[PDB]
């Protein structure tokens, strides 16, 4: 049987002494592509090889890498919003606590104004 | 946790 | 899975004077 | 080793993630050398901003965590564990399932919306 | 075709060193090493307890036996002349 | 999200291109032909998606960094104001706690 | 009445303080490299036994 491995080795010498010295070292575009894709499937249906089959492959891989590309844009956006909703709560909670603190400030304030 | 037949051995791995 | 007040129970139970 | 011990740790952890690989290490019979304690630490350095910018298994952390508290090493003499702890990982491998469904409900709720 | 995996989440979390994916309603993991201790916070709770004990004393209908009332660290003190002391935790 | 769908749409595109032939290459006889009228009709509903999947991306996306950047500072200016509040509370309350210690001790030295 | 008023105002603002400390530990480190991630993006991307024994290292350990 093959196996799992051992720990490392020069894991060994390390004890208080060593480590001291062993330290640490174009979308609408796509639209063409697909409408085509429709169309190519079509012709494929049409006449009635290798030539065609590989064709689609190329084309599908086209649209693939196409969308493939697109993905990290929305990635960024996720960031954009990520901070943005950070801002979101940020502001909410701020004015939140505040407005409360106010109303209670009056609460205590009139409570003492309730005293003469 | 012991959902079933508590007994298992440390490393008798066969 | 919350409360500032709850903490007081768990800290109170954990906390004291082979 | 110069450039190597670099990647060495890199791996060593990277695989320290999988837990079996613990028990492997464990009922293997190791956990008796502070050089492991160090090695903990030594790796543990890994938890640095740069430091992970290669890493692939964000289990690594929890690893160190566990495998930082000797009690884990104490416990892992067994795989029963390996079920349990490994069970959480299998359950996690979630969001994709929610996508397929939370929609699904969206749609039904929409039936209700159209139910009005 | 695919592998489209993007996931900023842990990407953040690791960017902050690491993440939540251990045990949310699956706490056992951290759990199974029993929870630790704390010394830094061994004082805010004690002081807040002392203050609410003072407040209960305000909200008490105290009997005359409360004299020589000294407040201490997590130990309510009521010493009488006949010298039985109870440090209970209104 | 919505990306992954377009990926799902491309997966369907092939998937279709296959079983939409599947039986055909392997063989209710016009019923067949409606299995097929479908087969396409499914392809249809897909292409539909394609179409709708489609209207989705927004097109000068490079700079959106620099937008983020102006925004970055925003997040910062949030930092400023809100934290200032934090201190403001910090201060004010301080007084409350104060007066509190006052009463408790004082009244017990009154009661 | 004062006091209970306080009580609230407090453990409320306490609520704050929690979310706050989030705000701090973050706010130091907040937005590292501010692109600084994109790697993490693809990173996780291509991130996402024998495998491990496709251990470039262990692969060095073939005997050794």
């Amino acid at each position: 049987s093959a196996l799992p491995p051992p720990p490392m080795q020069y894991i060994k010498e390390y004890t208080d002494e060593n480590i001291q010295e062993g330290l640490a070292p174009h979308k609408k575009e796509l639209r063409k592509l697909n409408m085509s894709i429709l169309i190519n499937f079509l012709d494929l249906l049409d006449i009635l090889r290798e030539e065609k089959l590989e064709d689609l492959k190329l084309l599908f891989v086209h649209v693939h890498h196409l969308i493939n590309e697109y993905r990290p844009h929305q990635a960024r956006e996720t960031l954009r919003v990520m901070m943005e909703v950070q801002k979101r709560q940020r502001l909410e909670t701020a004015e939140r606590f505040q407005k409360h603190l106010e109303r209670v400030i009056e609460m205590i304030q009139n409570c003492l104004a309730s005293l003469p | 946790s012991p959902t079933s037949p508590s007994y298992s051995p440390t490393s008798p791995s066969y | 899975p919350l409360s500032m007040s709850q903490n007081l129970a768990r800290l109170a139970q954990r906390i004291d004077f082979w | 080793g110069n450039r190597l011990r670099f990647q060495l740790e890199l791996e060593f952890v990277q695989c320290l993630a999988n837990p079996n690989y613990l028990n492997f290490l464990a009922q293997r019979g190791y956990f008796k050398d502070k050089a492991f304690v160090n090695y903990l630490k030594y790796l543990l350095y890994w938890k640095d901003p740069e430091y992970a910018k290669y890493l692939k298994y964000p289990q690594c952390l929890h690893m160190l965590e566990l495998l930082q508290y000797e009690h884990f090493r104490k416990e892992l003499v067994n795989a029963q564990c390996a079920k349990f702890i490994d069970e959480q990982q299998i359950l996690h491998w979630s969001r994709k399932r929610m996508r397929l469904q939370q929609a699904l409900a969206e749609q039904q709720q929409q039936n209700n919306t159209s139910g009005k | 075709a695919r592998l489209p995996s993007f996931a900023i989440p842990y990407a953040i979390d690791v960017l902050t060193t690491g993440s939540y994916p251990r045990l949310p309603t699956c706490i056992r993991d951290k759990i199974i090493p029993p929870d630790p201790i704390t010394k830094i916070e061994k004082q805010a709770t004690l002081h807040q307890l002392n203050q609410i004990l003072r407040h209960r004393l305000v909200t008490t209908d105290l009997p005359p036996q409360l004299a020589n009332l000294t407040v201490a660290n997590g130990r309510v003190k009521f010493r009488v002349e006949g010298e039985f002391e109870a440090t209970l935790t209104v | 999200d919505r990306l992954t769908q377009l990926q799902d749409a491309v997966n369907s595109l092939a998937d279709q291109f296959c079983n939409a032939i599947g039986v055909l290459q392997q063989c209710p006889t016009e019923e067949y032909a409606q299995l097929f009228a479908a087969l396409i009709a499914r392809t249809a509903k897909d292409i539909d998606v394609l179409i709708d999947s489609l209207p989705s991306e927004e097109s000068t996306a490079a700079l959106q960094a620099a937008s983020l950047y102006k925004l970055e500072e925003e997040n910062h200016e949030a930092a400023t104001c809100l934290e200032d509040v934090v201190y403001r509370g910090d201060m004010l309350l301080e007084k409350i706690q104060s007066a509190l210690a006052d009463i408790a001790q004082s009244q017990l030295k009154t009661r | 009445q004062l006091q209970k008023q306080l009580k609230e105002a407090e453990q409320i603002l306490a609520t704050a303080v929690y979310q706050a400390k989030e705000k701090l530990k973050s706010i130091e480190k907040a937005r590292k490299g501010a692109i600084s991630s994109e790697e993490i993006i693809k990173y996780a991307h291509r991130i996402s036994d024998l495998e491990m024994r496709s251990g470039l290292l262990g692969q060095m350990n073939n005997p050794s």
